[PDB]
């Protein structure tokens, strides 16, 4: 029956719109997985189960500690039979049941080992499953109809009336989470880090907490790690200021659409 | 009843006017995983419609009933007259517009019906301010070459806007810019897989949040995407509600 699907094989995308691998399509028991160009090789290629078990190569996707810091893997699933597996967060955080760690590309580059690590809600914990990988091209229209739009030479983000095909007002939004200055998508939406300012800006993609966006179905912009959402600043388009602020049901400025 | 007049009709009070349909659809709605409201079931008739009235540029009204349970229109009223689909849930007709002259449209409440009998299809209807209060208007003096293409304006513009924000934004387009559209393959791509994404949303609790078909979701540049689980934005921070489909 259709509400009870078998199995279905995926791609898992993450930081910076890299894929899960199993390196080298190894099949030993400990078979590390890394972060590699997406592609369509067996290796990427992720069959998820009802048991809760996600499989590539006929082995399981698996922690290899209990503490943090150890690589992800691929192991026989006979192991796991008395095991509760993972789970995945409506906003894309892969956790191990029972130890809590999170899927997390952890180095300063993406080009990594994955490891079990403890979950901060950072982009580097952000992923996407699914066979489309690609960062979405969209707008994102918020408060009085406009637009947000990258300014200031990539370095701020304000609503400005929307123009179709204006180029600072695209975005792309990564399987990480991310929300990428189109045109340059090396520089990313970012809460501020400066506890003097809850200023949002763009900055740099470094995988930060301060990176990871959620569009949620009640129509917010959330950073879960910081439990805020985005917000126009006193709901003032005019302002040029969009902030961080706790989630509020007082005026329309933490309302967004995503027209893609 | 919750209604939209043409003689104030922008894209602030569009806005309003579908956010509020949207919150008396889901009253009584289920969860899931993914946080999108799941429309009641086994609704009994007697409480199975919700009446919203549409006035067009000429003050004439029309009362459209919507089904609850899928979003769909089973039927209308225009002054003392009434119409409704074939496939209209057989006991509707002594549960709404008992009061008037009842009548039967000679087809289904659904795109592929109203295009064969009109002869004429979505991507070929344009969409707009001048089209919505046109079909407002057909549809009160119920004349038959335009009540089609006006079910299919009025479908589209109201019900199809509710389900997903990306619809509610081309019409908001449309009225901001006085600009009129046809709907693109984007826009056709939601409509045709609404229930097929509410199936596959709520089949995919069991599946961490993967789907068990694919679906295809176009963009604005004519290329599709594959949406095959949750973790898509264009579908989980889109779609408003679903049909409910899985127990
Ligand atoms: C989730 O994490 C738990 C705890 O670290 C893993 O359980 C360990 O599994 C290996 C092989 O089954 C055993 O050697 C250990 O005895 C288990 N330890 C504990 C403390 O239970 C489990 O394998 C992980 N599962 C996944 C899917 O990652
Ligand atoms: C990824 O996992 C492997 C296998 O567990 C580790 O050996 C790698 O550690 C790296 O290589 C070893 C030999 C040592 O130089 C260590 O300092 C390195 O970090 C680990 N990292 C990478 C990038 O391959
Ligand atoms: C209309 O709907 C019913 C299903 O409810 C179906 O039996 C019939 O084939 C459809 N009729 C038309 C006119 O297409």
């Amino acid at each position: 029956e259709q509400c009870s699907p078998q199995q279905r094989t995926t791609r898992i995308s993450g930081r910076d719109g890299l894929c899960v691998d199993v390196y080298g399509a190894l099949t030993a028991d400990g078979s590390r997985v890394i972060l590699y160009p997406c592609g369509q090789q067996q290796n990427q290629q992720w069959t998820f189960y009802p048991d809760n078990t996600i499989r590539s190569l006929g082995k399981c996707l698996a922690t290899s500690a209990l503490s943090s810091g150890s690589n992800v893997v691929i192991t026989n699933c006979d192991y796991l039979r008395y095991d509760d597996g993972w789970m995945v967060s409506s906003s894309g955080t892969m956790m191990n049941k029972s130890s809590h760690l999170v899927l997390t590309a952890n180095a300063a580059t993406s080009r990594t080992n994955l490891t079990g690590e403890n979950n901060v809600f950072a982009a580097k914990q952000a992923w996407r499953i699914g066979n489309y990988v690609e960062p979405i091209v969209t707008t994102i229209i918020g408060l009085r109809h406009m637009c947000l739009e990258a300014t200031d030479n990539d370095t701020n983000v304000w609503l400005e009336s929307c123009v179709k095909n204006k180029t600072k007002q695209y975005w792309a939004l990564y399987s990480d989470d991310t929300i990428r200055v189109n045109n340059n998508r090396n520089l990313c939406v970012s809460s501020s880090t400066d506890s003097s300012s809850k200023l949002i800006v763009i900055r740099r993609c470094d995988g930060s907490i301060n990176q990871r966006w959620v569009f949620t179905p009640q129509g917010t912009i959330s950073n879960p790690g910081y439990e805020a959402v985005m917000d126009v600043a006193q709901n003032d388009v005019y302002l040029k200021k969009i902030v961080l602020s706790s989630a509020t049901d007082k005026g329309n400025g933490q309302q967004w659409t995503v027209f893609y | 009843n919750l209604s939209l007049s043409q003689s104030n009709f922008s894209a602030d009070t569009y806005k309003s006017f579908i956010k509020n349909l949207r919150k008396q659809l889901t009253i009584g709605a289920s969860y899931g995983s993914a946080g999108i409201p799941i429309l009641k079931h086994s609704v009994p008739i007697c409480e199975r419609f919700l009446l919203v009235d549409l006035t067009n540029g000429d003050n004439e009204t029309i009362t459209l009933a919507i089904n609850v349970e899928d979003a769909g229109f089973a039927a209308y009223r225009a002054a003392d007259r009434s119409y409704f689909f074939q496939n209209a849930p057989p006991i509707a007709s002594y549960v709404i517009f008992t009061d008037t002259n009842q009548n039967i449209m000679n087809f289904n409440n659904t795109f592929e019906s109203i295009e064969i009998v009109g002869g004429t299809t979505r991507s070929e209807t344009p969409l707009g301010i001048m089209h919505f209060e046109a079909s407002i208007f057909h549809l009160f003096v119920h004349d038959e070459n335009y009540v089609p293409t006006s079910f299919l304006v009025l479908i589209q513009m109201v019900l199809e806007a509710a389900k997903f924000k990306f619809i509610e934004q081309k019409v908001i387009h449309s009225i901001m810019d006085m600009e009129d559209f046809t709907p693109g393959l984007a826009m056709l791509s939601l409509e045709e897989n609404w229930t097929q994404l509410s199936l596959q949303l709520q089949a995919s609790e069991s599946l961490n949040g993967v789907f068990g078909d694919s679906v295809s979701l176009y963009n604005s540049m004519d290329e599709p995407i594959g949406v095959d689980s949750m973790y898509y934005p264009i579908l989980t921070a889109n779609m408003a509600f679903q049909l409910y489909q899985c127990p």
